[PDB]
């Protein structure tokens, strides 16, 4: 979510993708503690089995059993976190998400109320528009001529330099705006 | 102010609805039409004074 | 859009897009709120083939069941005045015939 | 109303009770930049179930993507942090 | 109450039983009525006191619009268009007449099935026989003439079915 | 050993079913690259401009656009009368058409001529 | 259940069957039987208004019934003789639809055994 | 309450001219009703907790518990004081056999009985693969997975290739 | 009728003589007495019609579309005013010309006594409306949108003229009174099938009939907001209005010539319910579901019973109404936004709840929430359809529940969900807009209590 | 009534909410057996079940098959 992806997944982290969502399914299955802690180590020992493996050919035949033993044993209804991407609260609160850029359609009478927050946002503001011109040109500077190779960006290198197109993801709502 | 909302929300609203039952709704035939009252042997009727005989002496199988 | 990742930034998460991709024919048909075409655990064509006999299994069990039904040892039940002729419908002017219940 | 706000330093504190209850680490040897591949010797197994203890101790999933990286108790904490707007 | 006949809308004579108390305890029903009595009816009553004073102050009459008997449209020859009109607008009339009788006897039928209670298949024979008597009238009159309809072809129903009927008691009689 | 899972139109094949992506070569690699590569230029051409403060506005977007103008205007211009476009065009269009007429008709006829039987219990039918 | 199994496993032409029933006339094997009689009117039903399948030969203790309940309104547990009186009656006229059903249940089985049996006996 | 009305429906059931099939699975029914009520106490009150160690469990609160002991005192004593205070509207069903007014009760008994041996059986250390028949129970029958999937997909697509274009 | 007539044109002069910053009070402010004035008309006799003079006469089926239009023309001016600030003020003039011309036509076209005035006001109506659509549309379609609305009505309309004047040789008048009480039938022959025809397909396009209607989406998407309106809200409601005066001297021959219209109009129907299932726009969406309601409403008037023609007055005014208010609720987001797609601005009601609370009220009267007089419209033309044949049951209870999901569908997508996050401009709903939207619901709410007063001299 | 969180141990209890519970328990319990002491024969059965095969012929009313 906050990383940037890479072009591929290497076989390394196929593998863990792999051990993380078994236990993941183990544990649904096995819905008391003693009896997953035991299976999972179970799964574990199994898993160590193949630890040293040099053979890549093998590994990889090895791997594709272990998905489609993993695909007939899943869990058909596996738990999963209220706020994860199958949760029964996953967007729950984003009706409750506001842009901060409405704030300035407020009526003049609306921001009499809160005159601090507004002159603080003020601040914030001119911070932004002081800072982006440096952001554009650090961005032009740092970037190969055939056009950015990844989606990563860079830091802040300068004294006074602020992290190029940073508003948007510093002035994120919240994630219980209300 | 103890019993304001029992004044306004109940007594209020049932005076209006009475006065518009009963002397608007029921000023109309079959606006307001009730299931005749039950009737069984040994009832005395109010209206007429009648008396329901009673019913045929059960054989009292006790 | 539903097998699209969840857990990448999109521009637009809910629709689970990127600003200047080419955007499928069907998309519309496929905005997560309507089709999916998810992997299931159980494959197609066989979730029908249980789904299709369970539901024709109940059908002809139900019309054995209709065929052959359950009731209690004991007649028909009685009621005293022709069948309560007078009761059920009426006309008075027409004689019905003699319903006649006898002890036992 | 509902639990209170979250602060830094209980995160802090409960990053280090659930690696303190972890077998493979001294509890002594064990510090908030302490890394787990160089200096507890662990390997990738080792973390992906550390991110899985981590996850059932707060409640919520961190992605695969993001789990990759957290190799020391601090980056753990700071991830938790900015997730959940946790600023003090 | 008086204001309307009761020829029209009829009703049985409203016998109601006297009560007959089997316990000592208290009735619960009775209270409440004499609670609601002396809290409801009585403010409602004067209120309504005053209302009719008020009104009999100010009494003035609205009369019932008589409408005289002109000739139908049988009696009207093929173009004259103000006889024609005249009797359009007659056998309109008629027609709302009749909607209205109608309207009425379904209303004895709705009344008779909610006061007879468990025995009204038994106890409304007599209203249900009115209304199909009614229906049969109303169908044969009105039905099937569609929009547009018009005196003209209200009379062609007519007809046809004096036809069929005189040509059926024809062939009856030379059987 | 385990049944195997077989795809269909409605429940696809997953990712890690799918021997496509563990048959890799280094063309493949190169393809992933350049796929990331254009994924990368367009997300930075978006975020210059949703990050800017000057902005405000609508985003244009060319793809929507495309979308749109593809399914609405694009349509009768790549059109060719073909015997597939002909038939299904002739079936879709009357074959409905015809079907509903003879529904209708054989259903208002038998309502008729059972009418002029005198058979229809019309009782009580004073609306229509 | 058993009457089923015999009837839907076994031979269904020795068994009643409930949708025509009793088929043999009422006064074949009894020399004499009495008519079944009634307590409650015509009237009094239709003024009690207790329903058209109340309206069996137990109607004149539901009529009690019903009645008791009125007068005794606000207490509820007071009407037990009454409905004691009404489940009883109930009971043997249910008991009497089982009586008819087991006197058909011989008849037809009498019937079958003694038709063939004369026929066999014809026979040789 | 439940009492009043379920036990009724089920000798009414049971003494009735009614489809036998209807009669079987209304039977199977009851046994699955006390099968997944005891699966909810048992896999929500009894046992080890197995919920995130920040325990905030609190339930004093006047509006929770004066609105649940409501509802407590309802499901106690309404069906007693309701069924009491009609008029009967339905000929009562007097004589029944044994087993038969006593089949509601067997049937009860017997799914308590067996669900619970099922739920007591996930505490041995032993792992096996769900079979075809929990495949379906927990699925729904597939109902969703086909009727959510086909039908839409035919009408959306034939509501844009056949009509609109 | 004059009292109606001459305050109408008065508003030419009235507007040509105004200053510049004044003409949108001065045309709202007399356009709502107008409508004020028109709305005394409502009072019928019952039996027989208002007839003014020999020229001009009121029905109970012509009184509810007038006091439509006079209303519609302030909401008209309410709504153009936005999206015409930067015009010259002579240009401004001649726009509120064209639509008080529009609007003279229309109140004119539905009183005239005889069918030759009618045909002539019914074919006036077009020139505002083409001068409108392709002066003041905003794309480069609409050009060519202007050569289908035109052509596409002519087409039928000529016919229709040939018609008239041979029917009036024939007869020798055309007077609606004179063509009703000297009615007589129409044999079966290929002479009276063409002139049933030729009486027919000019109300079939302008309805419009499934198979005939590629014009509308054109004309109601390209035009301005105003132009939709009127196109929607009445322009369609003159094919009805001409089959019901029309279909008196048609009979017997309706019986039979009516069945390819029927199941065009079904089948047609569910089709265009289904279209508005998979739209990239939002105007194009509206535009179909009015196709559908005015195939319903071909059907009632076809099957030609009571039931049947009070259910279609009902639905061509709450139809009007609706898909109205529909326009102006589209035009609102297109404004801010400056784009038609549906999916360009999601999750408005995050940042606008009023025009939230406006877009669920339409979208719960075009499903015809009862007891709205959209269902109370539909239920009638369907229980006509069922005494009519019983298989019809299908296709109604098919369409309602087509009805029913593109009408959540547009509402789900444009309001719900999470807003698009580059879009930055949505300021809060002006007063106007708000106002718009009220004075277009509250009149179909109101009409709820007297349902009587639309439901046509059938009642 | 302020409880806090505890973090792996037992919620703090309070004495009401026990009270209650244990109460409304009790009274659903002597409920139930206040009603099968008084009420016994809505689930026992009251009436008993005749058996069809101990009925007589004589009173069944059928012919010993020889007429
Ligand atoms: C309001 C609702 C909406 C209504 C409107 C919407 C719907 C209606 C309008 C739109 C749909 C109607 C379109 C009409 C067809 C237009 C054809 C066209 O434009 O061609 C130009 C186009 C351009 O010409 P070109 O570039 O010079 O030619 C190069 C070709 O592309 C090179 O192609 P090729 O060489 O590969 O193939 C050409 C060759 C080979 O063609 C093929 O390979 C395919 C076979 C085509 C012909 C036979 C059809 C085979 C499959 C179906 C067979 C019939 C099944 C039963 C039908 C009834 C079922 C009850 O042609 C043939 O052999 C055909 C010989 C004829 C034999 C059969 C004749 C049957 C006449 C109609 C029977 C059905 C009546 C309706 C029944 C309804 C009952 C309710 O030519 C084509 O490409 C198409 C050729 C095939 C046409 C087949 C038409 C079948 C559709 C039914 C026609 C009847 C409807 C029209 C009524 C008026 C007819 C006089
Ligand atoms: C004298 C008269 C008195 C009679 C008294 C009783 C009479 C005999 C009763 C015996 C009958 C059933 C006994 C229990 C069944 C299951 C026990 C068992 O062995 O467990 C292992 C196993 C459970 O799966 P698992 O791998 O252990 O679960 C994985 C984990 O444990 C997953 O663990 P988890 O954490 O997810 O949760 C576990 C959960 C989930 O556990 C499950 O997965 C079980 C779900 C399905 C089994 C439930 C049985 C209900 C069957 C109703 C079917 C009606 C007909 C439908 C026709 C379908 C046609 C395709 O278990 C539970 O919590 C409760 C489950 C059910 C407990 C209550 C069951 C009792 C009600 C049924 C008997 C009624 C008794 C009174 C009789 C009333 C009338 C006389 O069961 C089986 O493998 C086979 C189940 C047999 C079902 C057969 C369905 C009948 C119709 C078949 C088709 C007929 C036609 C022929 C084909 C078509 C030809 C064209
Ligand atoms: C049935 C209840 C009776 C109550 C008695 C008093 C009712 C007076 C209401 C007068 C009409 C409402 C005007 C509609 C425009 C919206 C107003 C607005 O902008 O809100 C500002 C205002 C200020 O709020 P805010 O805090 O500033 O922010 C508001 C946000 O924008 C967001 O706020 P929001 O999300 O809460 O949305 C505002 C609200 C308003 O949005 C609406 O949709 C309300 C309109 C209902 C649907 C309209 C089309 C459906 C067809 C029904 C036609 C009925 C016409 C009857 C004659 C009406 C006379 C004008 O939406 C809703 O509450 C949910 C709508 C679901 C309504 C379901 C009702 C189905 C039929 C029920 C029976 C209808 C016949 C009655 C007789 C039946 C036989 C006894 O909010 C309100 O005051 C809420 C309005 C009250 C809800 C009325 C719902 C039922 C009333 C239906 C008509 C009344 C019939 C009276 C006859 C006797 C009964
Ligand atoms: C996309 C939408 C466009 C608008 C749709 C408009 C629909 C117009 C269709 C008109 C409906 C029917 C027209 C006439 C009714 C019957 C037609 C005919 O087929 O019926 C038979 C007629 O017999 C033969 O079929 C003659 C007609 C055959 C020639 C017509 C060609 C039809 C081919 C279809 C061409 C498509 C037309 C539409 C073009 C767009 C009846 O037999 P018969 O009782 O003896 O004749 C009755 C007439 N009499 C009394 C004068 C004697
Ligand atoms: C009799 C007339 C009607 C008969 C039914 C005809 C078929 C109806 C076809 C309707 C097509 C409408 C498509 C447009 C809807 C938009 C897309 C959509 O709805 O998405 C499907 C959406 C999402 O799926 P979920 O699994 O819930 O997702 C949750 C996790 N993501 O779910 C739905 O709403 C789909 C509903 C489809 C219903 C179609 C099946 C109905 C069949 C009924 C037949 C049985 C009749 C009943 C008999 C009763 C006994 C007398
Ligand atoms: C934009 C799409 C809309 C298309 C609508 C077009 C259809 C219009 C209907 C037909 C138009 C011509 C009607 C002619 C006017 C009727 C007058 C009349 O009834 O006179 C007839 C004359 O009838 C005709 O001449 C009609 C012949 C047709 C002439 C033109 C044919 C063009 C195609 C006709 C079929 C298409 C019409 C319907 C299609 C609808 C659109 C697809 C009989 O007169 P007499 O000669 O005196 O006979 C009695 C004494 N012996
Ligand atoms: C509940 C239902 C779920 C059940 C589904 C089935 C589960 C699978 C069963 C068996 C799976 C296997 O054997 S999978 C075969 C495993 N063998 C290999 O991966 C060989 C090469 N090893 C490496 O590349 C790294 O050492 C690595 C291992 C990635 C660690 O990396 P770190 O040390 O740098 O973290």
């Amino acid at each position: 979510a906050f990383s940037a992806p890479a072009a591929y997944l290497t076989h390394q982290q196929k593998v863990l993708r792999l051990y993380k969502r078994a236990l993941r399914h183990l544990e649904s299955w096995c819905v008391h503690r003693d009896k997953y802690r035991y299976f999972a180590c179970l799964m574990r020992a199994r898993f160590d089995e193949h630890k040293n493996e040099k053979d890549m050919v093998k590994a990889t035949q090895l791997l594709r059993q272990a998905e489609e033993e993993f695909w007939y044993g899943q869990h058909p209804q596996p738990y999963i976190f209220p706020e994860s991407p199958g949760g029964t609260s996953y967007e729950r609160y984003e009706c409750y998400k506001v842009p901060e850029w409405c704030l300035d359609d407020w009526h003049p009478s609306e921001k009499a109320m809160y005159p601090d927050y507004f002159a603080k946002r003020e601040q914030w503001k001119r911070l932004r528009r002081e800072s982006w011109e440096r952001e554009v040109k650090q961005l032009q500077e740092e970037t190969p001529p055939g056009g950015p190779r990844t989606e990563a960006l860079p830091p802040a290198r300068k004294e006074g330099d602020l992290p190029p197109l940073w508003w948007h993801i510093v002035t994120r709502p919240r994630e219980r705006p209300m | 102010r103890h019993s304001i909302f029992a004044v306004t929300h109940v007594l209020i609203p049932v005076w209006i609805i009475h006065y518009y039952l009963k002397y608007h709704v029921t000023a109309k035939p079959y606006t307001v039409v009730e299931r005749k009252p039950r009737i069984f042997p040994g009832d005395t009727i109010l209206e007429t004074g009648e008396v329901i005989p009673l019913m045929k002496e059960f054989p009292d199988q006790h | 859009q539903q097998e699209r990742d969840p857990w990448y930034d999109w521009d637009h998460p809910d629709l689970r897009l990127n600003w200047g991709e080419p955007i499928h024919w069907d998309l519309d048909m496929y905005i997560r709120n309507r089709v999916d075409t998810s992997p299931t655990p159980v494959s197609w064509n066989t979730m029908c083939k249980h789904l299709f006999g369970f539901v024709a299994f109940m059908l002809f069990m139900f019309w054995v069941g209709e065929i052959y039904p359950s009731y209690q040892p004991v007649g028909p039940k009685q009621y005293p005045y022709n069948d309560l002729y007078l009761e059920r419908g009426g006309d008075p002017t027409k004689e019905p015939e003699p319903v006649v219940h006898y002890e036992i | 109303s509902d639990a209170p706000p979250l602060t830094l330093e209980a995160i802090k504190d409960r990053v280090l009770y659930v690696l303190k209850l972890y077998d493979k680490i001294d509890p002594e040897k064990l510090s908030v930049n302490s890394h787990f591949m160089k200096d507890l010797g662990l390997d990738s197994l080792d973390q992906v179930e550390i991110i899985m203890a981590m996850e059932d101790e707060f409640g919520f999933e961190i992605p695969d993507i993001d789990a990759e990286k957290l190799m020391c108790p601090q980056e753990i904490v700071d991830y938790i942090a900015d997730k959940k707007d946790v600023y003090e | 109450p008086d204001s309307w006949d009761k020829d029209v809308y009829p009703e049985p004579p409203r016998r109601t039983p006297a009560p007959a108390p089997q316990t000592s305890l208290p009735n619960p029903v009775t209270y409440l009525t004499k609670i609601f009595d002396l809290l409801v009816d009585r403010p409602v009553t004067l209120a309504r006191e005053f209302i009719e004073q008020q009104h009999a102050k100010n009494r003035y009459y609205y009369y019932h619009r008589e409408f005289r008997r002109v000739p139908d449209i049988t009696e009207c020859e093929e173009k004259d268009i103000l006889c024609m009109f005249e009797a359009e607008m007659q056998w309109r009339r008629d027609y709302k007449v009749d909607q209205e009788i109608v309207n009425i006897i379904q209303e004895r039928l709705k009344a008779c099935q909610q006061r007879e209670g468990e025995s009204y298949r038994q106890n409304c024979a007599k209203e249900l026989e009115q209304f199909t008597q009614v229906s049969k009238a109303f169908q044969d009159r009105y039905s099937d003439l569609g929009a547009h309809y018009s005196a003209r072809k209200c009379l062609a129903k007519q007809k046809q079915r004096m036809l069929a009927e005189r040509k059926a008691a024809k062939e009856a009689a030379a059987a | 050993s385990f049944p195997k899972y077989k795809p269909s139109r409605l429940a696809t094949l997953p990712a890690t079913l799918d021997p496509a992506e563990y048959d890799i070569s280094p063309e493949t690699r190169k393809a992933q690259a350049e796929r990331l590569a254009i994924r990368s230029r367009l997300k930075r051409e978006y975020l210059l401009q949703y990050n800017d403060p000057n902005r405000l506005g609508v985003i244009e977007d060319p793809a929507l656009i495309r979308w749109t103008y593809a399914r609405s205007a694009n349509i009768y211009p790549n059109f060719r009368p073909t015997p597939k476009t002909s038939l299904l065009g002739a079936l879709f269009g009357i074959g409905p058409l015809f079907f509903w007429y003879y529904v209708f008709k054989t259903d208002r006829d038998k309502k008729e001529k059972l009418i002029q039987e005198g058979k229809l219990d019309q009782t009580f039918n004073i609306s229509y | 259940g058993a009457h089923l199994a015999r009837r839907y496993l076994g031979d269904a032409s020795k068994e009643p069957d409930p949708l025509r029933m009793p088929t043999f006339p009422p006064d074949y094997g009894f020399p004499e039987r009495k008519e079944r009689e009634m307590v409650a009117t015509q009237q009094e039903m239709n003024d009690a208004q207790l329903m058209l399948q109340q309206r069996d030969y137990c109607a004149h203790y539901l009529i009690q019934l019903l009645k008791c309940k009125r007068d005794s309104f606000p207490n509820f547990l007071a009407c037990k003789h009454e409905q004691h009186d009404w489940d009883y009656c109930e009971h043997l006229d249910y008991v009497k639809r089982m009586k008819e059903f087991e006197r058909e249940r011989r008849l037809l089985q009498r019937k079958k055994r003694r038709e063939q049996r004369e026929a066999e006996m014809a026979r040789g | 309450t439940g009492f009043y009305s379920k036990d009724l429906i089920i000798e009414a059931v049971n003494m009735s001219y009614t489809n036998a099939w209807a009669l079987l699975m209304t039977l199977i029914a009851t046994s699955l009703t006390a099968a997944y009520s005891t699966r909810i106490i048992f896999f929500a009150f009894l046992g080890k907790p197995r919920f995130p160690p920040l325990v905030l469990i609190n339930e004093n609160n006047p509006l929770l518990i004066n609105s649940i002991k409501r509802l407590l005192i309802g499901s106690i004593f309404a069906g007693f004081i309701i069924s009491n205070n009609i008029p009967p509207m339905t000929v009562p069903n007097t004589t029944m056999p044994l087993y038969m007014k006593m089949t509601a009760l067997i049937v009860t008994i017997m799914g308590f009985m067996l669900a619970l041996e099922l739920n007591n059986t996930t505490y041995y250390l032993k792992f096996k693969y769900p079979s075809q028949t929990y495949k379906f129970s927990n699925m729904l029958g597939y109902y969703p997975s086909i009727m959510h999937r086909l039908p839409t997909y035919h009408n959306l697509s034939m509501s844009q290739k056949s009509a609109s274009s | 009728m004059l009292k109606i007539i001459i305050p109408t044109t008065m508003l030419l002069p009235m507007t040509w003589m105004s200053k510049h910053n004044m003409i949108w009070i001065n045309a709202t402010v007399h356009s709502l007495l107008i409508s004020l004035i028109s709305l005394s008309l409502l009072n019928q006799l019952g039996e027989n019609s208002l007839n003014f003079s020999l020229t001009f006469f009121s029905d109970s089926l012509s009184a509810p579309l007038l006091v439509l239009t006079t209303w519609l023309l302030p909401l008209m001016l309410m709504a153009s005013q936005s999206h015409l600030s930067k015009e010259t003020t002579t240009r401004k003039k001649l726009y509120i010309t064209m639509l008080i011309l529009l609007q003279l036509f229309l109140i004119m076209t539905f009183t005239a006594t005889e069918l030759i005035l009618f045909y002539i006001l019914f074919e006036a109506t077009l020139v505002p409306t083409l001068i409108i659509i392709t002066r003041w549309g905003n794309q480069t379609e609409r050009l060519n949108a202007g050569l289908y609305f035109l052509f596409y009505t002519l087409a039928g309309s000529l016919p229709l003229l040939v018609a008239l004047v041979y029917i009036q040789n024939t007869t020798g008048s055309l007077n609606f009174l004179i063509i009703h009480y000297w009615s007589h039938p129409l044999s079966n022959s290929w002479s009276n099938i063409f002139m049933w025809l030729a009486c027919i397909m000019a109300f079939m396009v302008k309805m419009p009939l499934y198979g005939l209607h590629l014009w509308l989406p054109k004309a109601h998407v390209e035009a301005p907001i105003a132009g939709s309106m009127v196109l929607a809200a009445v322009l369609l409601k003159l094919g009805g209005y001409g089959m019901m005066r029309i279909t008196t001297i048609l009979n017997p021959l309706t019986n039979y010539m009516a069945y390819p219209f029927l199941m065009l109009s079904m089948w047609g129907m569910i089709m265009t319910s289904s279209i508005c299932l998979r739209q990239t726009d939002l105007k194009s969406l509206i535009a179909y579901s009015s196709v559908s309601h005015m195939a319903l409403v071909i059907v009632a008037i076809m099957i030609q019973t009571p039931w049947s023609f009070m259910g279609a007055t009902a639905l061509m005014i709450a139809h009007g109404l609706t898909s109205s208010m529909l326009f102006c609720l589209a035009n609102t987001n297109y404004e801010r936004v400056h784009s038609r797609t549906m999916i360009l601005a999601r999750g408005l009601q995050t940042l606008l709840p009023l025009m939230a609370t406006w877009w669920l009220v339409a979208s719960l009267t075009n499903l015809a929430l009862p007891p709205s007089i959209n269902l109370i419209g539909e239920l009638f033309i369907i229980t006509a359809s069922f005494s009519w044949s019983n298989i019809t049951i299908i296709l109604m209870g098919m369409n309602m529940m087509i009805t029913a999901l593109y009408s959540l569908y547009m509402l789900i997508t444009t309001q719900r969900g999470k807003y698009t996050h580059h879009i930055n401009n949505i300021k809060p709903s002006f007063t106007r807009e708000n106002a718009l939207m009220a004075l277009h619901i509250l009149p179909l709410l109101l009409l709820t209590l007297n349902p009587k007063m639309i439901l046509g001299p059938l009642y | 009534v302020h409880i806090e969180p505890r973090y792996r141990q037992f919620p703090q209890l309070t004495r009401s909410q026990l009270i209650q519970a244990e109460f409304f328990s009790a009274t659903m319990w002597f409920w139930i057996l206040w009603r099968f002491w008084h009420d016994s024969d809505a689930v026992l059965g009251h009436f008993p079940y005749p058996d069809p095969s101990q009925w007589t012929d004589e009173e069944l009313g059928i012919l010993p098959d020889d007429e």
